[PDB]
């Protein structure tokens, strides 16, 4: 130590600078640690976690591809008619005759002439049916092909009703009103008003009501309103000293609108419409399509974006997004500042600068948190970001979209804020800061007055009422009856979207560029004295109810069961072959034409007899139902366990008696009801496109990829004891720049690599692609049969050839291969599959791992060959020596393999062929793709919130690569007069 | 994408398809990926699976369909499975590398029987009765076993 | 705050309605569960709360209404919460 | 290339994986002299892939499919094949030679 | 050099430790200062003090 | 290649910390993230390059020379060129052999 001290001293280096730098860095970070936490004491963590950005305009998703939905929607509806799904009396037939309506042009005016035309009306009831709706549609679309879209609900109104059974059950639904059965009726109704405020074909022939949609329908329902009665929706205004009253004719233009709205339908093109807080099950999402099928382009916001919600407004507006609509869906938190002053930049950005280059028309900030049970002593960190989100962040918001208008000029656009507010401040008690949100709203009224930012945006109050569904009223439902028993009206969200809709209506516009305005649509809940006491009062006695009748009746049989002293099935899965259905002959005879008896050689008709596959999602049969449903049957489920190997079959002691699936793991018995339930998640999870697993390519890990690097040495080794071959082949690659020489004792050779010597140091490489369509995790040909010399002996693509060709025969009816021998002779049985690449693992065999000197079999070469699958499978089921010709096209080497086996079966050269593709994949070929950018760039689809079930998406507007897959695929195809004699099913004509 | 969309328009144009006949496409690749080279095989297996059952299945990820695509309008791209009355041919068209182009056209297997006699019909419907019962029975003992 | 407007509303605003609403929300809370922890409940503490006659008339104050408005929430809150026992509210509307 | 020099960090061609495919021989052809749209079927048939060559060609014009066809073989000689074939002992030692 | 490090080498004292140390305190330090940039382009310089 | 010269790699463990040798940041990086704590890289501050240290029980790979018995073949003419038959050298670079 002495020594290296005088030397470190001599070279003049300080050994402990390092320690030094660390104990200074060390402090450095526990200052800010306590800065850090001083923040998280004065803030709480629900505050300092919830301000977490969200928002980003690469995540932004478009909705605006109308003109395909249109003819979606009409085909879905008319095959809905002709199956009976849909019938006569249905609203649905109405409220899609208007979505259709709001989008027709006129390519989708020759789509519904053809397909009504060449409906033959004689085929039953339901097509004269189809006929006759799809007529007067066609006629409908013609008419208002120049006509702007209209918003135009058509829905049963229903109220609320809560019923306690017997035993004390409650139960709420949404019974249909009995005074009021459409939206007219509704405003009607609202016009009235009632007592306490004091101071058509429809269900009978949706073909009549959709004949009457175009017809634009002589006095107002304001003249109807009663003399000193408050209606159920009025407006209001302030008078000299304040305060806000009813005023009778504001009230008169708003229920006016409202008439006309729900007579007409009120159009809302060219409107810019920014919306928060619309998610699933709330008012906003009503709001939403409401706007949407008036023509709206309408950005709304979601703090919960993902896959689901991406696709429930995918939903929406393939649905409701009539011609000229756009929806843009972005991931937002409106708790966060810098998000709301990104997403108002975003809006108004120009499209050059990756922005929408919009103006507001609208803003509708419905967002907002639940507090329940946080009184005043409670109020803490989650109720100080409830009062940012529901009012500070609203204030930023506005004033955002005031300097976007004022740095352009922007003095006669301005945006109408339609502020939700509340008719109770502080009297429920419980909510956290939500009464101080709602009632420190209100001073928007004056500061429109007092400031300068009443060009730029106009103030439209509403005063929502009580709502039920969910959202934050939900949980109220049960009391909503006895609320209404008072002369209150309670409101669907609907119907309160309605009322809401109202208030963009070009009149109540102008209104709002006048003066602000004051909408109460409370339903006369206000007049209602000491409603917190009256509503737990109706909660308590209906709870006593419940509980009272429980427990007696419990009682009760007990006392019965104690003086007196059915068998029900589950489903076992029961798994099909699916052969193709086959009809009386003379339904089939109905359908070719009558001159085809006799006219056709058969011997020159091929047929596709049997087809299987090995894909990313199992079989052919589970493949299907997750392509045509998108989730597995209990066959399908029990199917993939097995192939999986989730599951596997017991029979005998387990110490009782046992014959079923058991869990392959723990060997615990399973039945098939328990399958879904213990195993679909993990099926789900390990099955289709996903990411990349290690474990199923030799550790491949596509962040992790490892190369080498040639770096000349600089100074010598540290001799390494070989073998005396291996020193040899060391000398004799090296040559001068090494020395080998034998240790005299042991025999061995100490290896000494000298400076200019060239070495390999290993080198890890990030690459970008991550995801695959990989076959499903467990997967074995072990479950199938094939054993493990095979196994061994094999490249990993042959398998899924074998198992393929093996399931293709099982679904021709063929379980032994043989038997076609019984009709042909053995030259006439040909194969002419193939594949793009083969082999590539046997590839990576020879061409990498033979170089690094790994242990590779001797014939790995013929194992790499293309046609090398074909010679396995004649080698091991088919014994055939018939034509054997294999394609390589590429992706189209299953065509070309079809092409071929129908020319070497119409040539003569055999009678039945094995057709089909199949290729693997692997690191090599994915980096190659990568390298041609022929793929999809994985992080560059997490960049736009894409997850790998959504990453292959043909004919869209983002689509930017291709997925790679993997598996094989194989037709039986013969001749159709062999498929006659055999008896073999026939699943279609090439 | 956009080439095989025109493609198969001016195949429709040309042949005199009737307007407002749109064809409906199928894309499966949305749901299993892209093999390079049992693509075709699956489908057609698809394919198949479509003349036997009349379902159409939708492309789920069919969230916004390309602005460009709508001057082909012999094309319709649906998001959403249709059960229909019945589908009576199926195209299937491949684009591999290296100018690989084919397609394949699958017509629905009830045709085949209008060129046959009752009699032969009948004893053909027996004998595939019979062979699947035997194959029932072969797939369930496999698959346990 | 002088010469804060709507689109002006920063950080300082925010920390001016922290002070002026939910600090003395939390000091009301924070006197409540002094006085239940030690079971008083005849002893009120009286409130005097500053409000205002105006709330946005003038314009230019930041969140200053909004803070007074804020504060009449109370008259409600004690009859439908249970700290009424330990604070009695008064508000006081002080003039020019 | 695409397996060891790639591995070597060495600088190769980043469409390197198309030159590899056994149709990308008759693609050249098609692109640089012939520029037909007629059929394309490449075989795969070891050391018989000619006469499948042939035999396919034969077809495709008795087909329809075709007036001329293009029929032939082809195949390279390399250090990994070379090796690969010695390990097999298909093919003669030379120093037993 | 060569002889220093063959002592330290000798002594098994690693000479790079406290380097190693320190660059791993300077990405928590950068760690944290970047929470705390963002807490306050959230809040503000106004009332974070 | 030389048949009687076929090279290969061998992968042994270090036995010694190695001398330091000079790389690129990202070269550094990638050394680093493949063999972690068996590597030590520093950045040199006066020329921003990194300095890469092996350490002991790290992996690398010595090439060394194998003898083959297979050393015939029979090959195209010596000369052959397919600049004599017209193929541009655009052509030439592009495709395989
Ligand atoms: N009866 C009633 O319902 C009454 C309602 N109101 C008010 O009218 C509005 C109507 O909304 P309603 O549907 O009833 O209430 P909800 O609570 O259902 O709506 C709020 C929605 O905002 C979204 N959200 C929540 N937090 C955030 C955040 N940090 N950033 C962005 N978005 C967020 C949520 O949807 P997602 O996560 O899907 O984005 C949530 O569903 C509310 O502001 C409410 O206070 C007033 C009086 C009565």
């Amino acid at each position: 130590r002495q020594q290296l001290q005088v030397l470190a001293r001599y070279l003049k280096m300080d050994l402990d600078n390092g320690e030094r730098k660390f104990l200074k860095e060390k402090d450095t970070v526990a200052e800010l640690q306590a800065q850090l936490d001083y923040l998280n004491a004065e803030l709480g963590e629900f505050f300092v976690n919830g301000v977490a950005t969200s928002f980003s305009r690469k995540k932004a998703r478009t909705f605006d591809s109308s003109w395909n939905w249109a003819k979606q929607s009409l085909l879905s509806l008319y095959f809905e008619i002709i199956h009976g799904v849909l019938k006569n009396v249905d609203r649905e037939v109405v409220s899609e005759a208007i979505n259709i309506m709001n989008r027709s042009n006129d390519a989708l005016i020759k789509f519904m002439e053809y397909h009504i035309s060449n409906t033959d009306e004689t085929k039953g009831e339901n097509y004269q049916l189809v006929k006759t709706l799809g007529e007067q549609l066609i006629e409908n679309c013609k008419q208002v092909l120049d006509v702007d879209p209209v918003y135009k609900d058509v829905a049963k109104p229903t109220g609320p009703k809560t019923a306690i059974d017997k035993n004390g059950n409650i139960t709420y639904s949404e019974e249909p009103r009995e005074k009021v059965r459409k939206l007219s009726q509704y405003v009607q109704e609202m016009a009235l008003g009632g007592p306490i405020t004091k101071e058509d074909a429809l269900d009978k022939d949706s073909t009549k009501e959709v004949a009457s949609l175009p017809n634009k329908s002589s006095k107002t329902v304001s003249s109807t309103i009663p003399r000193e009665t408050i209606p159920f929706l009025h407006l209001r205004k302030k008078t000299p000293a304040g305060d806000w009253k009813y005023d009778r004719q504001l009230s008169s233009l708003f229920l006016d609108g409202l008439e006309k709205a729900a007579f007409n339908g009120v159009t809302f093109k060219d409107k810019y419409v920014l919306i928060t807080g619309a998610g699933k099950g709330s008012i906003g999402a009503e709001v939403l399509q409401g706007l949407l099928q008036g023509g709206a382009k309408v950005v709304v916001t979601t703090s919960r974006f993902s896959k689901q919600v991406t696709d429930y407004y995918q939903s929406i507006y393939a649905k409701y997004g009539a011609k000229g609509s756009t929806l843009i869906v972005v991931p937002f938190n409106q708790g966060s500042k810098q998000d709301v002053e990104a997403l108002i930049e975003f809006i108004y950005d120009t499209e050059k600068n990756g922005g929408l280059g919009w103006d507001l028309d609208a803003i509708i900030p419905f967002a907002a948190i639940p507090e329940q049970g946080i009184e005043l002593e409670h109020i803490d960190s989650k109720s100080e970001f409830a009062h940012r989100i529901m009012l500070t962040n609203i204030l930023r918001m506005m004033g955002c979209v005031k300097k976007q208008k004022s740095a352009r000029g922007i003095e006669t656009r301005p945006a109408q804020v339609i502020l939700p507010m509340s008719p109770n401040h502080g009297t429920f008690g419980g909510d956290g800061m939500y009464s101080e949100s709602k009632l420190s709203l209100e001073t928007l009224f004056n500061r429109w007055h007092s400031e300068s930012w009443a060009n730029q945006l106009t103030v439209c109050g509403a005063i929502i009422g009580w709502t039920r569904g969910t959202g934050l009223m939900s949980a109220n439902n049960i009391i909503a009856e006895g609320i209404e028993k008072m002369g209150v009206r309670t409101f669907s969200q609907k119907e309160m979207a309605f009322n809401l809709l109202g208030l963009l209506t070009p009149e109540v516009v102008e209104l709002c560029q006048k003066s602000p305005v004051m909408a109460d649509l409370n339903g006369g809940l206000q007049f209602v004295p000491e409603l917190k006491e009256f509503t737990a009062k109706l909660r308590k006695e209906l709870v006593e109810t419940s509980e009272v009748r429980k427990a007696v009746s419990i009682e009760t049989a007990l006392e019965h069961k104690v003086v007196n002293g059915q068998v029900e099935i589950q489903p076992r899965a029961n798994i099909q072959l699916d052969f193709p259905e086959l009809k009386p002959y003379k339904q089939v005879k109905q359908i070719a034409p009558a001159e085809l008896e006799g006219l056709l050689d058969l011997e020159r008709v091929i047929v596709v007899t049997g087809f299987a596959e090995v894909g990313p999602w199992g079989s052919a049969r589970t493949r299907w139902e997750m392509e045509a449903f998108g989730e597995f049957s209990l066959e399908g489920c029990v199917e993939m366990a097995w192939i999986m190997g989730f599951i596997s079959y017991h029979n005998g002691n387990l110490g009782r008696p046992y014959t079923g699936w058991v869990d392959s793991k723990t060997k615990e018995p399973v039945d098939d009801k328990d399958v879904k339930a213990k195993y679909e998640t993990s099926i789900l999870e390990h099955s289709g496109i996903r990411l990349i697993e290690p474990e199923l390519f030799n550790g491949y890990n596509p962040e992790k990829k490892e190369m080498i690097q040639e770096v000349i040495v600089e100074e010598d080794l540290e001799p390494f004891e070989a073998s005396k071959e291996t020193a040899e082949q060391f000398k004799h690659q090296h040559g001068d720049k090494v020395d080998i020489f034998e240790i005299p004792e042991t025999g061995e050779y100490s290896v000494k690599l000298l400076k200019g010597a060239t070495l390999y140091i290993p080198k890890a490489l990030r690459f970008d692609r991550l995801v695959a369509g990989q076959i499903p995790t467990g997967w074995n040909a072990k479950t199938y049969g094939i054993s493990d010399d095979i196994i061994s002996q094999v490249d990993p693509i042959t398998l899924f050839v074998l198992v393929s060709v093996v399931e293709a025969f099982i679904a021709s009816g063929i379980t032994d291969p043989y038997e076609m021998y019984k009709y042909v002779h053995v030259s006439e049985v040909g194969n002419c599959s193939g594949s793009g690449m083969g082999g590539v693992s046997a590839l990576r065999g020879m061409f990498k791992d033979r170089f690094k000197d790994e242990p590779v079999q001797n014939d790995i070469l013929q194992e790499s060959f293309i046609n090398t699958m074909s010679a396995w499978v004649n080698m091991l089921l088919i014994s055939s020596s018939g034509p054997i010709k294999t394609p390589v096209g590429a992706c189209a080497t299953s065509v070309e393999s079809v092409d071929i086996g129908v020319e070497t079966i119409l040539s003569g050269k055999a009678r039945i062929c094995i057709v089909g593709g199949y290729d693997d994949f692997q690191e090599e070929g994915s980096f190659e793709f990568g390298n041609m950018k022929a793929t999809s760039n994985t992080l560059e689809e997490f960049e736009h919130g894409r997850t790998p079930a959504e990453m292959s998406r043909p004919a869209t507007t983002t689509r930017n690569g291709f997925m790679e897959a993997q598996g094989a695929g194989i037709q039986i195809i013969m001749q159709a007069d062999l498929a006659l004699k055999m008896g073999v099913p026939i699943y279609g004509i090439v | 994408d956009k080439n095989e969309s025109a493609t198969i328009n001016e195949m429709m144009k040309h042949l005199g398809r009737s307007e407002g006949n749109p064809v409906i496409g199928v894309f499966q690749k949305f749901l299993t990926g892209h093999p390079k080279g049992a693509a075709g095989a699956w489908m057609m297996n698809g394919a198949l699976q479509i003349l036997n059952s009349g379902i159409i299945p939708g492309n789920r990820n069919a969230d916004n369909v390309d602005k460009i695509l709508e001057q082909f309008e012999y094309v319709l791209y649906p998001s959403k499975t249709l059960k229909t009355d019945g589908v009576r041919a199926v195209s299937i068209t491949s684009f591999g590398f290296g100018q690989k182009g084919g397609q394949a056209i699958v017509v629905h297997p009830d045709y085949l029987y209008g060129a046959i006699t009752e009699d032969r019909y009948n004893e053909y419907v027996a004998k595939v009765s019979a062979r699947e019962k035997s194959a029932y029975k072969f797939f369930h003992n496999g698959m346990i076993y």
